[PDB]
Formats: structure tokens, C-alpha cells, sequence
């Protein structure tokens, strides 16, 4: 878990929004890099999402 | 070391005494080997079952009970549990009053029964009912310990799952004997097929009431759990006919077969309690009473019976006391009032049928019905094309109907198994819209006897001669 | 119409003095008709010697209810559990004078239990009560791995999804684990700064010093306490500003023992007017019967209320235990208890009285902090 | 289909009959006197709803 450096687009909202509303924000890169959706493991009979 | 079976007035004494004395000496060599003290008492008291704890304590320190009764009591498992946990003496439940599991044992009792739990018999049910496609819920549930748990847990499984039940809301009964409340709530009451929870003497009131709104027709259903149909030999009239319910009986496993089990479980949990420790255990000075302080320095069995394998099957319990692999038997309230098993359990907590699809006749009324309309359709044709189930916990996809066929075992030998397949195409999508339209169930056949077919030797074959026959 | 009903009692002066109570009460408003025996027996810790003394004395003297009364020994448990098991066979019904176990409140294991006193368990609704005069709608809720509990936490969550409210965290404790810092330290990472409290008295101990030691007891935090919870070593390790239940007319054998005798009494008289009435076998040996007028005892004691006794109302719920019951607001002050309120049927009943808060606050706190911290 | 009652005073009929009753508006050609007890029928079946 090294620290990166991420800037683009939602930086900028992010910051409009700390400024319009007192927020500590701190963010976080997903492990797998995926959106997330109902997936299946063992015992099938089961609905978490990743 | 010491294992006593009692049993009341079953059969001769004598012959089932050798049986059970030769039962350990067949195999499973070990130093100390356990014998066997059966005795035959007709009479279940409370003094009686201390005088026997008494003379078993006396008799060499019997390590072990396995109680048998014949009477369907539950007051019998109940009283027994705190006899066992007092005694420091693991104690199995076999069929009799004991036979059923309903009521919470001490965490200190050391009472494991062969019964099942309700929870296995929702998953049951739940499976039944994907199997038929039964996708329409109604829970028809009346005030009773244990049933919002259960209700609890039968909705956090339904809408874990990927099938996408229907969540029809549960229809309580507020009370017994509503003459005007039930009429009230009537209009809740619009489904197919009806879960009922209840208990046998409310079911009879509940089946008339139905039967007053006409719940027995045919493509109505009912479901009833082991509890109400305790009893196989009483039926009253006023159940209908094709009611599924789930029990286990000893039409698949007999008293010897239980008692067996029983003796191999207490086998191994002994072997396994000599391979950890090296200790014999002792029971109590007095057999009742309480004039010492409650100690229990030596390490009770659970943690020895999580793993136990037994002639090939692990007959392992779990930590409430349930067993990992129950029978489950399903029987179908034949034409004639009996039960008929139409499939088991035990095939590793799998579903198993024996596809017998139309087994549902009004009883109470007498009303005829042919809205099950058989349709055959091709295969080889492209408006038409069969797939195979995806073996992914799902069917199949939602937008398709079901489908049999009959696979031919091997070249000669001729049978077919009713396959479940799911037929999707464009004649599936006219037969959609011809149900929707004109209100009524229609089936689907798939064609096994070679092509369309033609007129020879005066004879038609195939999908036009099924038509004519 | 000649019965005779067997008592288990504490001492032979109170035995004495319950056995001219029932006479009394026999003698009393009720009265001109066939009159009734009295029999009472001794809570003797032998279990094989009193259970044969219970049959031979009880059951061969046509006995149809029960009276079992509290231990007398408050430190040991001595759960009345072979008694309604040994009642369970012929739907005996049992009046028990103060067990407030939640595993009795549950029929399906004991299918024949009555009490005049709720369980654990209806604290559900004061809890509720108090959420709503106190708008609290952040709370968490800490409860020990038991039976009781279990029931409890169960209650709660079917009292509070009525109002679509649901707690953000609910932790688990174990019967004689000593470590909690991991669990104590769940709860404060959380937005919501009010603690429920439902366990056994040792382990509410060691978490209320935990919670000292972790500096839990400060400005901004909410305590709720059950009844069992407060007394013992918790009074002594308690400071100020800890809030907590007591019930009142909690502990009066003589009062509820006659209020009972009266209510059995009531109940048979107006059963004997029925067609049939089941008798029991002179001895517990050698006979299996189940009673005709066992579900008919259970609905006629259902179906009756009782607004003359000592108390305003008796009236049984569908459990079959006691219904809108007493309940007084505790508080701490200065290591003393102070009553704040009396919810006789959990109305806002307040009193004059300022209620003091932990850390000294004079005024209710909120328990809405974001701390603007969102990853 | 026009749901014709088969006789007055039918205390297990009207139940089974019951069944091709759903709709919303009901047309009811009766008398006065069965008036009372068709209403009342209907009330327990709940008919009497906006
Ligand atoms: C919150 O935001 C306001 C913006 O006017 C600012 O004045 C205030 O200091 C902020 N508070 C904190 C704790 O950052
Ligand atoms: C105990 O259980 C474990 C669980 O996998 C199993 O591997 C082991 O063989 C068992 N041992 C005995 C003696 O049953
Ligand atoms: C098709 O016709 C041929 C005649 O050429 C016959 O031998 C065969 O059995 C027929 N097959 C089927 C499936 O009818
Ligand atoms: C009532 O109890 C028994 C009869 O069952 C008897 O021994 C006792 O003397 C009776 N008491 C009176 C006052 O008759
Ligand atoms: C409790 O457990 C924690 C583990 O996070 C440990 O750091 C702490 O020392 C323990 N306290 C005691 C009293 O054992
Ligand atoms: C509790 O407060 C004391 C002083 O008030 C302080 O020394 C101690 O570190 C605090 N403990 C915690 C866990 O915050
Ligand atoms: C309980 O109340 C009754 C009547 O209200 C009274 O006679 C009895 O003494 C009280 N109990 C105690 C322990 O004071
Ligand atoms: C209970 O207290 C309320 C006050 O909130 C009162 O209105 C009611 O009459 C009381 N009921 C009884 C039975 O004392």
C-alpha cells in the first residue's frame, strides 16, 4: 500500500465540495479494480457484493 | 465401556438382546470394548427413569443411555433433557416421544437427538418448490413459540437467493375461533400456492375454511410440515388430496438400523475420547440430588462427536444438536389417503424426485378441470431451440419455459428419464403470449420418436400421431 | 367439590402464613360454596427426594395448579425446571412468583408456565419509550451471547422496525471472556455515543471497567442499564450519572402469593361449573394420561382479568406472564438511588427532579456526531 | 358472467360461488328484503371498500 498520487477530473468537484462543506477527506484505491456486482462463491446460496 | 438401550415392548427380548450384544463384536476392534444392557420397561415415569439412572450408575458405571419409546410425547424429550444434563450422561434420541428435536437444550446438557430442525425443513421445501417452479409465496401462519424466528429465517434465505421469489406478505391468523376476523382478512388470501404453519388441531378449521373460499382445486397447493402430520395413520377426511409434507419415518430405516447408528456414533466418540485422552469416565455418586456442589472436571463428548464417520457415512451432528445429513423424506397424500415416498434426502443434502408431475384431485368438492394442456413441440426446427440447465444454483434463464424429454438410457436398453430442460424460441414466445391471453397453463413435450412423421401402414408417428392417440 | 392444591414455600412461617392467607381468601368475598385444602412443601435441595415428595403429596391430592415460589437462597439459582417438567405431562399450569428467566417466557419448551412478573425481555418497550421521549434514533446495542438475550435483542429489533430504525452496530459478548478492549473499541469508532446494556452481572463488571479505563464514562455518552445489571459489585464500581430500571412491587412473596391463590381460586370456580373435570392418577407411576382440561385452564386463565389485588391490574399476555407492569426510572446521584419516574403502562411520566448526566452535563446530549470523517 | 344466485338463505352455496366474484362494480338486480343479506354477505367479504 504505497501512496500514490491521484488527480483528474472528480479532484476538482471533491475540492469544491470540502470547501462548500467541512469534510476530511482521505481516498482509497479498490484491490481488485472493479465496479462491484453480485458475484457467486462457494455456497452458491449466497448475494454479497464485491 | 458401558452402553444401556431400553426399549418398550417392540418385539422379543431375547433375539434383540443377542442382536445387540453381536452388534460391537462384528468389527471395530478396540481394548475396551462396550456392552450392552437392554431391558424392557412398558411404563415411562419420572421415579422409574431415576431408578433406572440409579441401577445403570450401579450397574459398572454405565458410560452411555440410548433411550427408546414407542408413545408420540414431547414432554418425554423435555423432562429427559434435564435428567441428562444432570447426570453428566450423553443420552441419543431415538423414534418414540423423544424422536422429535423441538425444544433448546442447555448449553451444559450433553442431549443429541436424531431428529430435525425446522430450518432443514424450509430448505427442503424451498428446493421442492424451485424444482416445481412453484415461484408464488403465501405464509399462512398462526401465533406459536418459534414460528417469527423461523419466519425470520425463511425470508433472509428467499431473498438471499438468485431466483427471485415473490414476496407476498405473510397472512397471520390474529386468533383462533374467528367467525367474522377471517372473513376480514379473506382478501389478503389471493395466491396459488399457500405455506401453512400452524398446528394439527387448527389445522382441521383452517383446511374447512378453504375449503368453504374452495383452496382445493387443482391448481391450488398446500404444503404442511412434519409437526402437523405427526401421526401417519390418522387422517381425517377434510385433508385434500396432493398435499406435499416432509417427515422421516421407519419405512427407510428401521429401530435395528437407529439402534445401530446409535452404538457406532458411541463407538467412535469413545475411540476418539481414547486416542485424546486416557481417562475413564465416572458418573455421579448419587445417581439424583443435589447435596454437592456441581462440578464437571473431566471434558464432556462434544468437541469428540463434531467428527464422526461411521460404516462410510459421517453421522456428525452439529452445535445445537442437529444431524448434517437427515433423511427428509418427502410423502404426497396419495388418491386413496396413504403417504407414498416420491423422494429422499440423504443423497448429500440433495433434492431427488421420482417425476410424477400430476398427483392433485379435489376431494373436498366435486369439480372436474382440463386447463393442463399437454403441447408437443420439435426440436429441430429453428423457431425452437433446447438448451441444458446451467449447473450455476439457477435453472435456467427467466425468459423461457420448462421442458421434458426422454433420453434412452443405452442402445437397448429402453428408458427414458423425464430430463428437466428449458425450451426457448420464437413458438415459445406465441405459446407466452397465447397463456397470457386466454388465461390458461399449458405444458410443453418434446418429440423422441423420429421426425414429424407420416402416414404408413395406415399408421401415424410422431407429433401427429401422439395428436391422434 | 373437594380439591386440594399443592404449594412449594421458602420456611415453615411462611408456609404458615400462606396457608391462613389461602384460608382467608377462601373465607373472604368468595365464599358459599365447597371450599378447598391447602398444601405446601419445602424448596429441599435433594431433586430425587423432593420430586417423589411432590408426587406422592400433590398428585394423589388432585392438585390443579402449582404454587412455586422464588428460592431462598437469592445467590443460588435453583431454576424451578424439574417442577413444570414434571407438571408438563398433564398440562399442570405452574404460578411462579418471581423467575423472570426469558427461556420460561417461551411456551414451546415449557408448555404449562405462568407468572405474575415480566422477563427481561419486556424492557424492550421502556427502551423504546425512552428513545422516543429522548429522540434518540443512533443507538448500539451490547448483548452477551445467551438465551435470554438472544430474546431480548430479538424484541427489540421487532419493537424498533415498526418505526423503520435500525441500530448500527450489534456486538456480542461471551459468558466468562475477560477481554473486550477489540469489541469496547468497535463500538467508540461508531457515530452513535449511547450504550445498552443487557448481560450477566460479572461480565456488565468487567465491561462497565473497561469502559472506565477507556475514558467511556466522560461528557456526551448515554448509559442504559437493565434491572439485574445495577445491583451487586456495579453499585460499588458505578459512579454517577448512570441511569437504570426498577420495578416496582418487584419483591413481595406474601402480596403476589395471595394475589395468585386469589386468581387460581377465581379461575376454578368458575371452571367447575364445566361438564367434565379431568383427575389426576392417585400416583405418578405406572400411568400416561394428558388432561381434557389442560388447554382449558390455559384459555380460561388467558381470557381472565383481575383489577381487584394488591396491584391495579392482573392480566396475562399471550406468553402468559405478567402485563403492564410497574416500572420506575433509576438513577445514581452522589452513589445513591434516585427515582426519576414511574411508567405504569410507559406513558411519559417525568418528575421534577433534574437528571444528572455523566461528566457532569445538566443538559441531554445528542447523538449525532459525523466528525466530518469519510474515506 | 352474470352471477346468478341459485336460492336464497344458502349458508355454504354463497361461499362456493364466492369464487367468480372479483370485480369492481356490481350490478345487483335483487329485492329489498334479500337486500339486507346480500350487503351483508358482502360486508364480510369486504365490498365495501372506495
Ligand atoms: C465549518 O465550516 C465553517 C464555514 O463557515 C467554518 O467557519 C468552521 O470553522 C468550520 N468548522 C470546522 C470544525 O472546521
Ligand atoms: C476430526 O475432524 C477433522 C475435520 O476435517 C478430520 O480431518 C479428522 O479426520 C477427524 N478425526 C477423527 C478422529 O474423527
Ligand atoms: C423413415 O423412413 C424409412 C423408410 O425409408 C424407415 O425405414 C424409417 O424407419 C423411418 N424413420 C422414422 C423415424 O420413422
Ligand atoms: C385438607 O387436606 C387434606 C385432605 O386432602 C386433609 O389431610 C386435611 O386435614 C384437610 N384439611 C381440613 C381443614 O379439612
Ligand atoms: C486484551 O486484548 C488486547 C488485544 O488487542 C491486548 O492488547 C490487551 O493487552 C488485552 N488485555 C488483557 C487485560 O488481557
Ligand atoms: C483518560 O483521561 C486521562 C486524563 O483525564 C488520560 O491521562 C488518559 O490517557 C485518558 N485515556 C484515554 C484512553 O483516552
Ligand atoms: C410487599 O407488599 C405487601 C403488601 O403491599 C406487604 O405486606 C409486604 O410486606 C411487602 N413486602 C416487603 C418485603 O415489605
Ligand atoms: C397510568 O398513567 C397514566 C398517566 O400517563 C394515566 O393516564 C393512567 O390513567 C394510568 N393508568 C392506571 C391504570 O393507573
Amino acid at each position: 500500500t504505497v501512496p500514490q498520487c491521484c488527480y483528474g477530473f472528480c479532484i476538482d468537484l471533491l475540492i469544491k465540495l470540502a470547501r462548500t462543506m467541512n469534510f476530511t477527506y482521505e481516498v482509497h484505491l479498490v484491490a481488485d479494480g472493479k465496479f462491484g456486482t453480485q458475484e457467486r462463491v462457494n455456497n452458491s446460496n449466497k448475494k454479497e457484493w464485491n | 465401556l458401558n452402553i444401556a438401550v431400553m426399549l418398550g415392548h417392540s418385539h422379543d427380548v431375547t433375539e434383540r438382546e443377542l442382536r445387540t450384544l453381536w452388534g460391537p463384536e462384528q468389527a471395530a476392534g478396540l481394548p475396551l470394548d462396550v456392552n450392552v444392557v437392554a431391558l424392557l420397561m412398558n411404563r415411562t415415569d419420572p421415579k422409574s427413569l431415576i431408578t433406572h439412572v440409579c441401577d445403570l450408575m450401579s450397574g459398572a458405571r454405565i458410560h452411555g443411555l440410548v433411550f427408546g419409546d414407542d408413545t408420540d410425547q414431547e414432554a418425554v424429550a423435555q423432562m429427559l433433557d434435564f435428567i441428562s444434563s444432570h447426570t453428566f450422561v450423553p443420552i441419543l434420541g431415538i423414534h418414540g416421544g423423544a424422536s422429535m428435536i423441538m425444544a433448546d437444550k442447555d448449553p451444559t446438557s450433553t442431549f443429541f437427538q436424531f431428529g430435525a430442525s425446522i430450518q432443514q425443513q424450509a430448505t427442503v421445501m424451498l428446493k421442492i418448490m424451485q424444482d416445481y417452479d412453484w415461484h408464488v409465496f403465501s405464509l399462512v401462519t398462526t401465533i406459536f413459540p418459534g414460528y417469527r424466528e423461523f419466519i425470520s429465517f425463511v425470508k433472509t434465505t428467499v431473498d438471499n437467493s438468485f431466483v427471485g421469489w415473490d414476496m407476498q406478505n405473510v397472512i397471520t391468523l390474529d386468533t383462533s375461533f374467528e367467525d367474522a376476523k377471517t372473513q376480514v382478512q379473506l382478501k389478503k388470501i389471493h395466491s396459488s400456492v399457500i405455506l401453512l404453519y400452524c398446528s394439527k388441531d387448527e389445522a382441521v378449521l383452517i383446511l374447512s375454511e378453504a375449503r368453504s373460499l374452495g383452496l382445493t382445486g387443482y391448481d391450488f397447493f398446500w404444503i404442511v410440515p412434519s409437526l402437523v402430520s405427526g401421526n401417519t395413520e390418522l387422517i381425517p377426511k377434510e385433508f385434500p388430496s396432493g398435499l406435499i409434507s416432509v417427515s422421516y419415518d421407519d419405512w427407510d430405516y428401521s429401530l435395528e438400523a437407529r439402534v445401530r447408528d446409535g452404538i457406532g456414533i458411541l463407538t467412535t466418540a469413545a475411540s476418539s475420547m481414547l486416542e485424546k485422552f486416557s481417562y475413564i469416565p465416572e458418573a455421579k455418586a448419587s445417581c439424583y440430588g443435589q447435596m454437592e456442589r456441581p462440578e464437571v472436571p473431566m471434558h464432556t463428548l462434544h468437541p469428540f462427536m463434531v467428527n464422526v464417520t461411521w460404516d462410510g457415512k459421517d453421522l456428525s451432528f452439529t452445535e445445537e444438536g442437529y444431524q448434517v445429513h437427515p433423511r427428509l423424506v418427502v410423502i404426497v397424500l396419495n388418491k386413496d389417503r396413504e403417504w407414498e415416498k416420491v423422494g429422499k434426502w440423504e443423497n448429500h443434502t440433495l433434492s431427488l424426485r421420482h417425476a410424477v408431475w400430476p398427483r392433485y384431485k379435489s376431494f373436498s368438492d366435486c369439480e372436474p378441470d382440463d386447463n393442463h394442456l399437454s403441447i408437443v413441440t420439435l426440436e429441430e426446427a429453428p423457431f425452437v431451440i433446447v438448451e441444458d440447465i446451467d449447473p450455476l444454483t439457477e435453472t435456467c434463464v427467466r425468459n423461457t419455459v420448462p421442458c421434458r424429454k426422454f433420453v434412452k438410457i443405452n442402445n437397448s436398453t429402453n428408458e427414458g428419464m423425464n430430463v428437466k430442460k428449458c425450451c426457448k424460441g420464437f413458438c415459445i414466445d406465441i405459446l407466452k403470449k397465447l397463456s397470457r391471453t386466454v388465461k390458461f397453463t399449458y405444458d410443453l413435450y418434446l418429440v423422441t420418436n423420429g421426425k414429424h412423421g407420416k402416414k404408413v401402414n395406415n399408421v401415424w408417428n410422431g407429433m401427429i400421431g401422439e395428436v391422434v392417440y | 367439590k373437594i380439591v386440594n392444591i399443592g404449594a412449594v414455600l421458602s420456611t415453615r412461617k411462611h408456609e404458615q402464613m400462606f396457608r391462613e392467607a389461602v384460608n382467608q381468601a377462601n373465607k373472604r368475598h368468595g365464599s358459599w360454596k365447597i371450599q378447598l385444602n391447602a398444601t405446601s412443601v419445602t424448596h429441599k435441595p435433594n431433586a430425587i427426594q423432593m420430586a417423589l415428595s411432590v408426587c406422592e403429596d400433590l398428585i394423589s391430592s388432585q392438585v390443579y395448579a402449582i404454587l412455586v415460589s422464588h428460592p431462598p437462597t437469592p445467590n443460588d439459582h435453583f431454576t424451578p425446571t424439574p417442577v413444570s417438567y414434571t407438571a408438563g405431562f398433564y398440562r399442570i399450569p405452574v404460578l411462579g412468583l418471581t423467575t423472570r428467566m426469558s427461556i420460561y417466557s417461551d411456551k414451546s419448551i415449557h408448555l404449562s408456565f405462568l407468572r405474575t412478573v415480566p422477563p427481561y425481555s419486556h424492557q424492550s418497550s421502556v427502551w423504546f419509550e425512552m428513545m422516543r421521549v429522548y429522540s434518540w434514533n443512533h443507538i448500539i446495542l451490547l448483548v452477551s451471547d445467551d438465551h435470554e438475550g438472544r430474546a431480548a435483542q430479538k424484541r427489540l429489533e421487532t419493537l424498533l422496525e415498526e418505526r423503520e430504525s435500525k441500530a448500527e452496530k450489534v456486538l456480542q459478548f461471551d459468558p466468562g471472556t475477560k477481554n473486550v478492549t477489540a469489541l469496547l473499541m468497535e463500538a467508540k469508532e461508531l457515530e452513535a455515543r449511547v450504550i445498552i446494556l443487557s448481560a450477566s452481572e460479572d461480565d456488565a463488571a468487567t465491561v462497565y471497567r473497561a469502559a472506565a479505563m477507556l475514558n467511556m464514562t466522560g461528557s456526551g455518552y448515554v448509559w442504559l442499564v437493565g434491572e439485574r445489571e445495577i445491583s451487586g459489585n456495579a453499585l460499588r464500581y458505578a459512579p454517577d450519572g448512570i441511569l437504570g430500571l426498577q420495578l416496582i412491587n418487584g419483591k413481595n412473596e406474601s402480596a403476589h402469593i395471595s394475589d395468585a391463590v386469589g386468581v387460581v381460586a377465581q379461575a376454578v370456580h368458575e371452571l367447575l361449573e364445566k361438564e367434565n373435570i379431568t383427575d389426576p392418577p392417585r400416583g405418578c407411576v405406572g400411568n400416561t394420561n394428558i388432561w381434557k382440561t389442560g388447554p382449558l385452564f390455559k384459555r380460561v386463565l388467558m381470557s381472565s382479568k383481575y383489577a381487584d389485588g394488591v396491584t391495579g391490574r392482573v392480566e396475562f399476555n399471550e406468553d402468559g406472564d405478567r402485563k403492564f407492569a410497574n416500572y420506575s426510572i433509576m438513577n445514581l446521584q452522589n452513589r445513591k438511588l434516585v427515582q426519576v419516574g414511574i411508567y405504569n403502562g410507559t406513558h411519559v411520566i417525568p418528575n421534577d427532579r433534574k437528571i444528572i448526566w455523566p461528566g457532569g452535563e445538566t443538559e441531554k446530549p445528542r447523538g449525532y456526531q459525523m466528525s466530518t470523517r469519510l474515506k
